[PDB]
C-alpha cells in the first residue's frame, strides 16, 4: 500500500480492472461532444497515464521474454557471440509476452471511476460500451457484478423488467 | 611515458588559465545581468522607483 | 457497421450468405458495387473444381505410386486418398476465400457509400 | 549493537569461496552437460588459481575438448528446442481462431478514392 | 456557476494602494529565483515552492533506502557470486579484453558490482518513490493554475 | 471575408467544393470529434473555466 | 513600436505591471503600455484622468473601426490574463489599465 | 484517426517463416565443424525450401503493391448496354506511396 | 522485413513530442518514472488477480 | 594506461599516448599511431577557431529547434478550449525572435 | 561529403521519376504533395555538390606555392579544419538558393547567418 | 613468461636460428602470448648508477559493496541532515 | 534448532529440499570463451602473478 | 504443386487478390491484371531462371 493512493494513475487491488486493448477500443465508440467537461478531464487524465504506460509495458516485458529466449537456444549462456539467435528469437518471443500483459487487465482508479460513476457521463460510456462494444461490456459486466457495482445497464441485473441482450455467464446469486 | 598528454601545450596552457577566464567571467557577468534584467524587471523598477524622491518623479512626470 | 474487437465474434456462414445475398439483390446497393459481387462469384466459381480435378488426378497417380501400390489396401487407400483430399481442400478454401474478401470489399464501398461508418467522410 | 550487524561483514564476503562440494558428492552416471561444464569449470578455476604450469598446459588441452563437448550438448540442446519451439507456435496458429473483425475504417480514404476536389484540381481556371 | 458582484472601477486612491501592494510583492520576490514578469508568475513560484518540498523529501526518501536496502538487499545479492551454478568458485570470464585481475578476489569483487551498483540505486530510487509523497503538488482538475495577481495577496 | 483574405481563389474554391459535399453529407465536426479523449489535458481543460477566469481593473 | 520608450525597461514600473497583468505572449502589453504613457503626468489630476481615458477611447476608435457607444455600453471594464486586443472594447480595456497602474 | 495500425497476432504468424530459415542457418553454421556435406544436405535443402516460399511471398505483396497504381474499373455505358474497361491513376495518402 | 511497422513507432513516440514543456504551465505535471513505477505496482496486482 | 595496456585499439581511438615508457631500449609489442583528431580539433587546439565557429551554429540550431521544431507538434489536432489562445502561446516564441525584430533602435546606422 | 549528400539526392530523383511515370503525387500539393520538398532535397545535395567541387581546387595552389617557394606552407593545420569547418556546415545552408520560395523567416534566417 | 621486455630480450634461448635445428615450432611458444607488462604504471627515474623503474600504484581494483556502503553511511546520512534542514527551514 | 532437528529424519520435510536440490541441480550454465585467443590466451592472461617466481626471470649476467 | 500450380492459377486464372496479399497493407481492395505491368517483360528471364 504505497503512500500515493490520492493518485488518479494508481489503483488498488480490487479497483475496476481494464485492459489496454480494451480501453483503446473504448476510446473509438466514444463522442466528446456527449461527455461533461469533467468527463473529457478524466478521459484526458487517462490519456496522460496511459502514453507512459503502453511504453513501459514492452520494458516491463522485457526480463521475462529475455530469459525464455535464453532457455529456447539452451543452457549456454555466450554473451556477445550469441546475440544475434537471442535478439533473432527474442524478437518473436517479447511480441507474445506483451501480448499477454496487454490482455491482462489492471486496476486503475480512473478506470472505476469512468465506468462505475453514478452520472450522465457514466451512464453515456456504459452504454456506448454495452451498444458498440457488446464483447468488450459482456466481460466488464460480469466484473461490475462480482464486484457489486449495480447498473441498469449490467446483463446480470436481477431486478430489470426487460431481457438481457448478451448471454449471462454463470455466478453465484 | 605514464605522463605523455595528447594536448599541445604551447601557448594553450597560459592562455586556458589567463586569458580564458578573464573574457569568461566578463561574459558570465554579462550573461547574469541580461538574465536579471529581463527576469526580475518589476524588483529593479520598483527599486529604481522608490530610490528617488516624490517630489523629483513628479517632476519628471 | 459491426462490432469491432477482439472479443467480438467473427463472421459467421449465415450471415455471410445473408450480406452477399443482400448485395446482389437489394435496391439501396449501386450498379458497381452488385457488378464487383456477381464478379466475384463468377471469378471464383473456377477454383472449386479446378482444385479438386487436380486432387483426383493426383490422387490417381499416387495409388499406383512406387510404395502405395505395393502398400496393403488399407494402408494404400488412405494414403492414396490424401492428395485428393488436399487439393479439394485447397481450392475449396480458396474459392471461399477470394469470394469472401471481394464481398466484404464490396460491403466496405456500400457502407461508405451510405455513410454508415462512424469514423468516414468527405 | 547496531555496528555488529552494520560494520561487521561475514567471512564469506571477504574470504575467496570454496568448493561446493554436495554439487561434485553424487553424480550421474551420463556424460552429459552437467558433468561437462562442471569439469570445464574446475579446470577453468584451477587455470586462474594456479601456480603449475605443467598441470595447466594438459589442463587447457582437455578444456579444448570439453569447449568442443559442450559445444556439441548446446548445439543438439538448441536444435530440440528450436524446433520444438517452432512446432508449438504452428500448432498454437493452426487452432487459433484469428480475430478477423478489426476496424476498417484505414483502408478506405473517402476523400482521395473519389477525388474530391473533381476538375479543380487540374489547372483551375476561373 | 453564478457570477459574484462587479465591483465598480477603482478610485484613484485604489489605484495607489494597488501600486503598493504590487511594489511590496515584486520586493518580497527572491533574487536567486529567476521567474519571468507574467500573469503567471505567482501561480509558477507557488508551483516551484511545492515542487521544491517534494524535492526534499524525494531526497531524503532515496538516501534512506540507499542506506536501507544496501543491508538488505544488495549485499545478501553479492552472495549469490562466491560460485558459479556448476559449483566451482567464481572465475573471470572474458569477453573480449582479457584483463589482468592478480588482485584478490578481483573477478568476483568486480562482477558482483557490476550488478550490485544498478540493483542499488534502482531499489533506491524505487523505495524512494513508493515512500515519497506527491499530494502536495498533484492536481487532477488543473484548478490551481488560476492567476493570483500581486495586489490580489 | 477573413477566410477570403487568408485564402487564395483556388484554395477557397477547394475548400468550398469540401463544405459543399459535408453539407449535403450533414456532416457536423461534433459527431465525428472524439480526440479530446486523447488530447493530453491542460489548466484550459478544467471543468469551470469562469471560475479558472480571473478579472481585475 | 507605437510605446514611448525604445524598449520596456526604459519604461517605468508601469511597462512592469503591465507585463505582471498580462501574459507574455498577449499583444495587450503594448496596449497598457500606450495607457501607461498616456497617464504620464495625468493621473494624479482628477480631470487628467479623465482626459487620460478619453485619450485611451480616441487611441481605440483609432486602432480599430468602432461605433458611437460601444466604449460607453461595454459590460465589464475589467481584464483578464487571455484578453487580446483583437476588438476595440478589448485596446480601451487594455488602455484603462495602463492609466490605471501608472502611478506618476 | 487513419493510424494504419497493423495487428501483431497477424504479423507474427508472417514473420515466422524468416526467423525459422535463420535458426536454421545458425544450427546449420554450428554443426559444421562435425558433420559431413551429404548429412547437411537436408538443412541446405529445406533452407532452400523456405527461401523459395518467402520468395514467392514477397513477390505476390511487391506484385499487388505495384499493381496498386493502374486503377482499372468497369463503368456501364447504359445507351449501349455494354460494360467497358477504363484505366485511370490512383489518389490517396502519400504514407502509403512512401512504404 | 519490420519496415510496414513504423506506424506503432510512430504511435508510440508521437505523444511524447506533443507534450509542451514543463515551464510554459500548461498541465505543470511531469509522471513519467511516476507512472513507470505504479504501473509495475499494476501489473503486478492484474496478472496475481488475473 | 591500464586502458593502452589492456585494449591498444580503444587507447587509440580514445587517442591517448602509449602510456609505457622504452627508456630501457626495447620498443614496445603494441606500440599504435596516433590518432589525435579529437584533440586537435577541439576549441582548445589549432581547431579553436573552426570548433567556436561550430559551436555558435550549434546554438544557433538548438535556438531554432526550439522555437519552431518541437512546439510545431504541440498543437496537431482542434481543440475544444482555449485554441487560439494555445496556438498563439506556441506561435509566439517563434514569431518574436529578436533577430527580425531587434535593430530600430539603431536604425539612424542605415 | 559525396557519401554523405548522394542518397538525398538519389531519393529526390527517384521520387520525380516516381511523380512522372506512376503519378505517386509526391510534389502535387492538391492531395499532400509537397513541391518545396523536391527543392529542399536537391539543394541538401547540391550546396554540397558545389562545395566538394571546390575543396580540391584549394590544394593545388596549397602544394604548388611551398614548392616554388622552397618555404613550408603557412597554418597548414588551420587550412585543414577551415576547409572541415566549411565542408561540415554547408549541410546546413542548402536554403540559401530557397530564400524567396517562401519558407518560414526563421529557417530564412538561419540560412543567411550560416552563410 | 616475461613481464619485462628487457628481461625478454636479455638472453633469448628459442630464437628461430636456435629452433631451426628441430625444425618444431609448437604453438604454445608465439610470440604474441610469450610476454606481457603488468596493468600498473612503471617508469624509469635516473638513480646514483644506473635506471630505475619506480610503480606508480594508485588505488586496488577488489573492493567490495560492502565497504562502499560503509564508506558511504555518512553521505547518505548528510543528505538526510541537510533535506530536513531545508524542511524545517 | 532442536525442532528442525527434530523434524529433519521426516520423510515429508525431505521431501521439499530434494525438490528444491533437484530444482537447483537443473540451473548449470556454460559460459564459453568466445574470442580467438581463447584457453590459451586466458590462461597466459592469467599468469601475471607468477612470472616472477620463474628460473627466466632469476638474474643470470651474462658477463 | 506448390511453385507451379497454384502460384499460375492465382496469378493469371483470377484478378483478385488473396488475403495475404493485402492485409498489410492500407490501399483500397482493387483487382490483378498481368497486361499492365512490368512493360519490359524482366520479370521472364527471372521466373524461368
Ligand atoms: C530402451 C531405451 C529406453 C529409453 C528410456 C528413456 C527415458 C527418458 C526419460 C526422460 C528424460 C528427459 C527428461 C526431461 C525433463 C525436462 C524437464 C526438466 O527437467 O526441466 C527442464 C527445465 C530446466 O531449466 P533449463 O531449461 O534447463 O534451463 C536452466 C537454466 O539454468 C536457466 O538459466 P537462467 O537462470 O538464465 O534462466 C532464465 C530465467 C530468468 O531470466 C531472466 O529473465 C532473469 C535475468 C534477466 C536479465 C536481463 C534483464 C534484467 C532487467 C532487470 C530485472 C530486475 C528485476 C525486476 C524487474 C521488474 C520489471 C522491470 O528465465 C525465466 O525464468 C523466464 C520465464 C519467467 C517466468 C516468470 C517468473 C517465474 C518465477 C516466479 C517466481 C515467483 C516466486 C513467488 C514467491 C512468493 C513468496 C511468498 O525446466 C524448467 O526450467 C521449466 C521452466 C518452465 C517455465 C516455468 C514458468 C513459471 C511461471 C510462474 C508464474 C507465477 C505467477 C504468479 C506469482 C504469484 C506470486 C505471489
Ligand atoms: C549503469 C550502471 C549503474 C549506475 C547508473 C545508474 C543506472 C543508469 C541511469 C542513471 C542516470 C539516470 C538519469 C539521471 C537521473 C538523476 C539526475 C539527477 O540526479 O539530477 C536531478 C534530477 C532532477 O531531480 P528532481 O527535480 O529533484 O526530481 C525528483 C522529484 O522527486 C520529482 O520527481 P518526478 O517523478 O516528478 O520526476 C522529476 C523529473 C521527471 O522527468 C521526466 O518525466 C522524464 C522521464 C519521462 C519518462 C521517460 C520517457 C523516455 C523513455 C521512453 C521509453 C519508451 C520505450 C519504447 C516503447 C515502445 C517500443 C517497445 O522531472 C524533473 O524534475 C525535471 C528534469 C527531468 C530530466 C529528465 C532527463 C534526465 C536524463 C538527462 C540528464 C542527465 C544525464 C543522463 C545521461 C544518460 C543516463 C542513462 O533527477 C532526475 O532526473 C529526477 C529523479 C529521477 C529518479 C531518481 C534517480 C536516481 C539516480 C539513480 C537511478 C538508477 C536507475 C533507476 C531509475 C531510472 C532512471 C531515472
Ligand atoms: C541525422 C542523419 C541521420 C542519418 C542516418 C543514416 C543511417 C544509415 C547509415 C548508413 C551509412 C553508415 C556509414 C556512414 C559513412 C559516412 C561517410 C564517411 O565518412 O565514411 C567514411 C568511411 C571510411 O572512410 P575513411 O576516410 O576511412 O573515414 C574516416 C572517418 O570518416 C573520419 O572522417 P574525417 O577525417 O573527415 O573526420 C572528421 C571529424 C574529425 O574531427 C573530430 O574529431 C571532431 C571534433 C571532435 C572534438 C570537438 C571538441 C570541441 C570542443 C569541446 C566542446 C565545446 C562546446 C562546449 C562544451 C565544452 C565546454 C568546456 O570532424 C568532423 O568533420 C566532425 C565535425 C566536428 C564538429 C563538432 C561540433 C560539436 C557541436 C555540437 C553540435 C554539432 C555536432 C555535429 C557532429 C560532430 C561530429 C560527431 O567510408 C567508407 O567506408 C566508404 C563509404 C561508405 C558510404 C556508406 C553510405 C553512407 C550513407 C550516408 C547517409 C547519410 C544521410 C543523412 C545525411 C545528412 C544528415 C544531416
Ligand atoms: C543469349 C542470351 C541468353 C539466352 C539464354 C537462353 C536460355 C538458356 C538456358 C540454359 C540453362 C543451362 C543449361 C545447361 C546444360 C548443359 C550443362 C553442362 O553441360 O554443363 C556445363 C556447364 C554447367 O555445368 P554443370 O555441372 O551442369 O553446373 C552445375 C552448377 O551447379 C550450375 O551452375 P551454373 O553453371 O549455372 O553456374 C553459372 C552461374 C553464373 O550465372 C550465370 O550463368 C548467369 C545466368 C543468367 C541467365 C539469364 C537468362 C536470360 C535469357 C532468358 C531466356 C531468353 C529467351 C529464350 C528463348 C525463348 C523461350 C524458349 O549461374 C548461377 O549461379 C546463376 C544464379 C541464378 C540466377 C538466375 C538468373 C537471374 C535471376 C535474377 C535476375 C533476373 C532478372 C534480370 C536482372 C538483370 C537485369 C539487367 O554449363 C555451361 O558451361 C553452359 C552450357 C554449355 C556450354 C555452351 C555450349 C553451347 C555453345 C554456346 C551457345 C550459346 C552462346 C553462343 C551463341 C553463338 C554461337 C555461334
Ligand atoms: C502426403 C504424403 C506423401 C509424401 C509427401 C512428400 C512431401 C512433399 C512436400 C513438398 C514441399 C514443396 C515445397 C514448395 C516450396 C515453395 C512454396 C511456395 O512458393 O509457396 C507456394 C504455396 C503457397 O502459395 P500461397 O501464395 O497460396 O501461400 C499461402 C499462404 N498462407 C499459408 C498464409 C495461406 O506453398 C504452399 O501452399 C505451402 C508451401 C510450404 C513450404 C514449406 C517449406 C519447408 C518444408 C517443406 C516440406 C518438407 C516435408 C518433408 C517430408 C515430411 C513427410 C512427413
Ligand atoms: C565559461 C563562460 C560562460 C559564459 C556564459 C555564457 C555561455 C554559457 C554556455 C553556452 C550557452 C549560451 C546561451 C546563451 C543564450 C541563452 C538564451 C537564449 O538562447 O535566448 C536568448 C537569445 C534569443 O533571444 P530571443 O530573440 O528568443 O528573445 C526572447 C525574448 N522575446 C521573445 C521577447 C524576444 O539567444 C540567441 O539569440 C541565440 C543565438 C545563437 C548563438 C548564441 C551565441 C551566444 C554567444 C556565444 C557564447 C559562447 C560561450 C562559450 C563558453 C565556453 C568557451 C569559453
Ligand atoms: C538489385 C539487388 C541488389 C542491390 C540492392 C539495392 C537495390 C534497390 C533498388 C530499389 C531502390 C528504390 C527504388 C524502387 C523502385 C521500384 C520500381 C518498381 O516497383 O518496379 C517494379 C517493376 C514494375 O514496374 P512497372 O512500371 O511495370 O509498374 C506498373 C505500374 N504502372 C502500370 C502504373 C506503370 O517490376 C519489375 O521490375 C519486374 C519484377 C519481376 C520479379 C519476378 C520475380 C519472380 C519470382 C519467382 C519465384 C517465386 C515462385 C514462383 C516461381 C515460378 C517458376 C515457374
Ligand atoms: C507492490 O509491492 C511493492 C512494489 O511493487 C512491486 C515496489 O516496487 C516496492 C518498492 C520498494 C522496494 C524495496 C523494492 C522491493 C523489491 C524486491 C523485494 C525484489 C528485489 C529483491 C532482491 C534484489 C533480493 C535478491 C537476493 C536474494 C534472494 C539473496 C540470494 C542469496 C543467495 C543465493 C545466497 C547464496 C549463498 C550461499 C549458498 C552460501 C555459500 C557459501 C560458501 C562458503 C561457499 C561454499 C564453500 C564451501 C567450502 C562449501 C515496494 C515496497 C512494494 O511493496
Ligand atoms: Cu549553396
Amino acid at each position: 500500500m504505497d503512500n500515493n493512493y490520492h493518485f488518479w494513475g494508481n489503483g488498488d487491488r480490487q479497483d475496476v480492472s481494464l485492459s489496454y486493448e480494451d480501453y483503446y477500443s473504448i476510446l473509438d465508440c466514444l463522442l466528446d461532444e456527449k461527455l461533461s467537461p469533467q468527463g473529457l478531464m478524466k478521459f484526458k487524465n487517462l490519456h496522460e497515464v496511459s502514453m507512459y504506460g503502453v511504453s513501459y509495458v514492452p520494458l516491463y516485458c522485457f526480463p521475462v521474454a529475455y530469459g525464455i529466449s535464453h532457455m529456447l537456444t539452451g543452457k549456454v549462456r555466450r554473451g556477445h557471440s550469441g546475440y544475434r539467435n537471442l535478439f533473432s528469437l527474442m524478437s518473436v518471443v517479447l511480441p507474445f509476452t506483451c501480448w499477454y500483459a496487454y490482455t491482462t487487465p489492471i486496476p486503475r482508479r480512473l478506470y472505476t471511476e469512468i465506468i462505475c460513476s453514478n452520472n450522465a457521463d457514466g451512464a453515456y460510456v456504459r452504454n456506448r460500451i454495452k451498444q458498440q462494444k457488446p464483447g468488450i461490456w459482456r466481460k466488464l459486466s460480469q466484473q461490475l457484478y462480482n464486484k457489486n457495482f449495480r447498473f441498469p445497464e449490467l446483463n446480470q441485473d436481477l431486478t430489470a423488467t426487460e431481457f438481457p441482450l448478451d448471454y449471462v455467464a454463470p455466478h453465484k446469486f | 611515458v605514464f605522463h605523455y598528454t595528447n594536448f599541445v601545450q604551447e601557448t594553450n596552457a597560459w592562455w586556458l588559465r589567463r586569458v580564458r577566464p578573464v573574457y569568461c567571467t566578463v561574459l558570465a557577468y554579462y550573461g547574469w545581468w541580461l538574465y536579471d534584467r529581463y527576469y526580475l524587471f518589476g524588483k529593479n523598477a520598483t527599486q529604481d522607483i522608490r530610490k528617488d524622491t516624490t517630489e523629483v518623479w513628479e517632476k519628471r512626470a | 457497421m459491426e462490432p469491432f474487437g477482439t472479443d467480438e465474434r467473427n463472421w459467421t456462414h449465415e450471415e455471410k450468405d445473408i450480406i452477399t445475398r443482400f448485395l446482389k439483390y437489394d435496391k439501396h446497393v449501386n450498379l458497381k458495387t452488385a457488378e464487383m459481387v456477381y464478379s466475384a462469384e463468377v471469378e471464383s466459381a473456377y477454383f472449386g473444381k479446378a482444385g479438386a480435378l487436380a486432387g483426383g488426378v493426383i490422387s490417381a497417380l499416387f495409388f499406383n505410386f512406387p510404395i502405395v501400390r505395393n502398400l496393403p489396401i488399407i494402408r494404400r487407400s488412405v494414403i492414396g486418398v490424401l492428395p485428393f483430399l488436399y487439393c479439394y481442400t485447397w481450392g475449396k478454401n480458396t474459392q471461399e476465400e477470394l469470394r469472401w474478401l471481394k464481398t466484404f470489399a464490396a460491403y466496405q464501398r456500400f457502407v461508405v457509400y451510405h455513410g454508415q461508418h462512424c469514423k468516414l467522410w468527405v | 549493537m547496531i555496528w555488529k550487524y552494520l560494520q561487521r561483514t561475514n567471512r564469506g564476503n571477504i574470504i575467496q569461496a570454496g568448493l561446493q562440494h554436495r554439487k561434485f558428492e553424487n553424480l550421474p552416471f551420463k556424460q552429459n552437460f552437467d558433468n561437462l561444464t562442471k569439469a570445464y569449470d574446475l579446470r577453468m578455476w584451477y587455470i586462474s588459481n594456479s601456480p603449475h604450469e605443467a598441470k595447466n598446459l594438459e589442463y587447457v588441452n582437455e578444456l579444448e575438448a570439453l569447449h568442443n563437448e559442450l559445444n556439441y550438448q548446446n548445439s543438439r540442446q538448441f536444435l530440440f528446442r528450436t524446433v520444438s519451439f517452432l512446432l508449438g507456435w504452428a500448432l498454437f496458429y493452426q487452432f487459433y481462431e484469428l480475430p478477423k473483425t478489426y476496424d476498417w475504417q484505414d483502408t478506405q480514404e473517402p476523400k482521395h478514392q473519389v477525388p474530391a476536389y473533381g476538375d479543380l484540381e487540374e489547372g483551375g481556371d476561373e | 456557476g453564478f457570477e459574484t458582484v462587479v465591483p465598480a472601477p477603482p478610485t484613484r486612491d485604489d489605484e495607489l494602494r494597488m501600486i503598493k501592494a504590487t511594489e511590496e510583492q515584486f520586493l518580497q520576490q527572491p533574487r536567486y529565483k529567476l521567474y519571468m514578469n507574467e500573469a503567471h508568475r505567482i501561480a509558477k513560484m507557488n508551483h516551484g515552492d511545492r515542487h521544491n518540498n517534494i524535492r526534499a523529501h524525494f531526497w531524503s526518501n532515496f538516501a534512506l533506502g540507499l542506506l536501507i536496502t544496501g543491508p538488505i538487499f544488495i549485499i545478501p545479492f553479492g552472495k549469490a557470486f562466491r560460485n558459479l551454478r556448476s559449483g566451482v568458485p567464481y572465475y573471470f570470464r572474458p569477453k573480449y579484453v582479457f584483463t589482468q585481475k592478480n588482485q584478490y578476489n578481483q573477478d568476483r569483487n568486480w562482477g558482483a558490482m557490476k550488478k550490485q551498483i544498478p540493483l542499488w540505486l534502482g531499489l533506491s530510487t524505487a523505495y524512494a518513490y513508493w515512500f515519497t509523497d506527491f499530494s502536495i503538488n498533484d492536481d487532477e482538475w488543473l484548478e490551481k493554475g488560476k492567476v493570483i495577481y500581486p495586489h490580489q495577496t | 471575408y477573413e477566410a477570403q483574405y487568408a485564402c487564395q481563389d483556388d484554395m477557397f474554391d477547394f475548400l468550398m467544393e469540401l463544405a459543399y459535399a459535408r453539407r449535403a453529407a450533414d456532416n457536423f465536426e461534433s459527431d465525428f470529434a472524439s480526440h479530446e479523449l486523447t488530447t493530453l489535458p491542460t489548466f484550459y481543460d478544467t471543468p469551470k473555466a469562469a471560475e479558472r477566469k480571473t478579472y481585475t481593473y | 513600436a507605437q510605446t514611448a520608450h525604445q524598449n520596456r525597461y526604459q519604461g517605468g514600473l508601469c511597462y512592469a505591471q503591465c507585463n505582471e497583468l498580462f501574459s507574455f505572449w498577449n499583444p495587450s502589453i503594448q496596449q497598457c503600455w500606450k495607457g501607461c504613457d498616456f497617464g504620464v503626468g495625468r493621473v494624479n489630476d482628477p480631470e487628467g484622468r479623465i482626459e487620460a481615458q478619453q485619450m485611451c477611447k480616441r487611441w481605440a476608435a483609432e486602432l480599430y473601426w468602432t461605433y458611437k457607444g460601444e466604449l460607453d455600453t461595454i459590460k465589464d471594464l475589467r481584464v483578464h490574463a487571455d484578453m487580446y486586443p483583437t476588438t476595440p472594447q478589448n485596446v480601451y480595456r487594455a488602455c484603462l489599465a495602463g492609466v490605471r497602474r501608472q502611478k506618476f | 484517426y487513419k493510424t494504419h495500425l497493423f495487428s501483431w497476432r497477424w504479423f507474427l504468424i508472417k514473420l515466422l517463416p524468416s526467423v525459422s530459415i535463420i535458426l536454421l542457418g545458425y544450427y546449420l553454421q554450428l554443426t559444421l565443424k562435425w558433420n559431413l556435406f551429404n548429412k547437411q544436405n537436408t538443412i541446405v535443402l529445406l533452407i532452400t525450401l523456405l527461401l523459395l516460399y518467402i520468395l514467392w511471398l514477397e513477390f505476390y505483396q511487391f506484385y499487388h503493391i505495384l499493381s496498386f497504381y493502374g486503377n482499372i474499373n468497369w463503368a456501364f455505358d447504359y445507351d449501349e448496354y455494354i460494360w467497358t474497361l477504363e484505366l485511370d491513376t490512383r489518389r490517396t495518402r502519400l504514407a502509403n506511396n512512401y512504404i | 522485413s519490420w519496415a510496414y511497422m513504423y506506424p506503432w513507432l510512430k504511435f508510440i513516440f508521437r505523444k511524447y513530442l506533443d507534450v509542451p514543456y514543463y515551464w510554459f504551465y500548461l498541465n505543470g505535471r511531469e509522471l513519467g518514472i511516476r507512472v513507470f513505477f505504479t504501473d509495475l505496482k499494476l501489473f503486478f496486482y492484474g496478472i496475481t488477480n488475473r | 594506461y591500464e586502458l593502452f595496456v589492456d585494449h591498444p585499439d580503444l587507447a587509440q581511438w580514445t587517442g591517448t599516448y602509449p602510456k609505457v615508457d622504452s627508456s630501457h631500449g626495447f620498443p614496445f609489442y603494441s606500440t599504435y599511431e596516433m590518432y589525435r583528431d579529437f584533440q586537435e580539433n577541439t576549441l582548445n587546439s589549432d581547431g579553436s577557431f573552426a570548433q567556436w565557429i561550430t559551436l555558435v551554429c550549434g546554438i544557433y540550431v538548438i535556438h531554432v529547434i526550439y522555437n519552431y521544431m518541437i512546439p510545431y507538434y504541440w498543437v496537431s489536432t482542434p481543440l475544444k478550449n482555449d485554441e487560439f489562445t494555445r496556438l498563439r502561446m506556441k506561435d509566439y516564441i517563434a514569431s518574436t525572435v529578436l533577430e527580425e525584430v531587434y535593430g530600430i533602435s539603431y536604425a539612424e546606422w542605415g | 561529403m559525396l557519401a554523405t549528400i548522394t542518397p538525398v539526392l538519389g531519393a529526390a530523383v527517384i521520387m520525380m521519376a516516381f511523380d512522372r511515370h506512376w503519378q505517386t503525387t509526391f510534389f502535387e500539393y492538391a492531395y499532400g504533395g509537397d513541391p518545396i520538398l523536391s527543392q529542399h532535397l536537391f539543394w541538401f545535395f547540391g550546396h554540397p555538390e558545389v562545395y566538394v567541387l571546390i575543396i580540391p581546387t584549394f590544394g593545388f595552389i596549397n602544394m604548388i606555392v611551398p614548392h616554388n617557394n622552397t618555404r613550408r606552407v603557412a597554418s597548414k593545420h588551420h587550412m585543414i579544419w577551415a576547409i572541415y569547418v566549411m565542408a561540415y556546415m554547408g549541410y546546413l545552408v542548402w536554403g540559401h538558393h530557397m530564400y524567396l520560395v517562401g519558407l518560414d523567416h526563421r529557417s530564412r534566417t538561419m540560412y543567411s547567418t550560416i552563410t | 613468461m616475461f613481464r619485462w621486455l628487457f628481461l625478454y630480450w636479455y638472453n633469448s634461448t628459442d630464437t628461430p636460428s636456435a629452433i631451426a635445428k628441430v625444425n618444431l615450432w609448437s604453438y604454445i611458444n608465439l610470440r604474441l602470448f610469450k610476454a606481457r607488462l603488468s596493468s600498473s604504471i612503471a617508469y624509469y627515474i635516473l638513480g646514483l648508477n644506473n635506471l630505475e623503474l619506480k610503480k606508480l600504484k594508485i588505488f586496488y581494483k577488489n573492493t567490495y559493496f560492502d565497504y562502499i556502503y560503509l564508506k558511504s553511511i555518512p553521505c547518505l546520512f548528510l543528505i538526510i541532515f541537510f533535506t530536513n534542514l531545508y524542511l524545517f527551514l | 534448532l532442536f525442532l528442525i532437528n527434530n523434524y529433519k529424519a521426516y520423510k515429508i520435510n525431505t521431501f521439499f529440499l530434494y525438490i528444491y536440490i533437484y530444482l537447483n541441480n537443473l540451473n548449470i550454465i556454460w559460459y564459453p570463451i568466445f574470442k580467438a585467443y581463447s584457453i590459451f590466451g586466458y590462461y597466459k592472461s592469467t599468469r601475471l602473478n607468477f612470472i616472477d617466481t620463474k628460473n627466466e626471470n632469476i638474474k643470470r649476467i651474462k658477463y | 504443386w506448390c511453385a507451379y500450380f497454384v502460384p499460375y492459377n492465382i496469378f493469371f486464372k483470377t484478378h483478385m487478390p488473396l488475403e495475404h496479399a493485402y492485409d498489410n497493407l492500407f490501399f483500397p481492395y482493387f483487382q490483378h491484371t498481368h497486361f499492365l505491368w512490368d512493360n519490359n517483360a524482366l520479370h521472364i528471364p527471372t521466373v524461368g531462371g
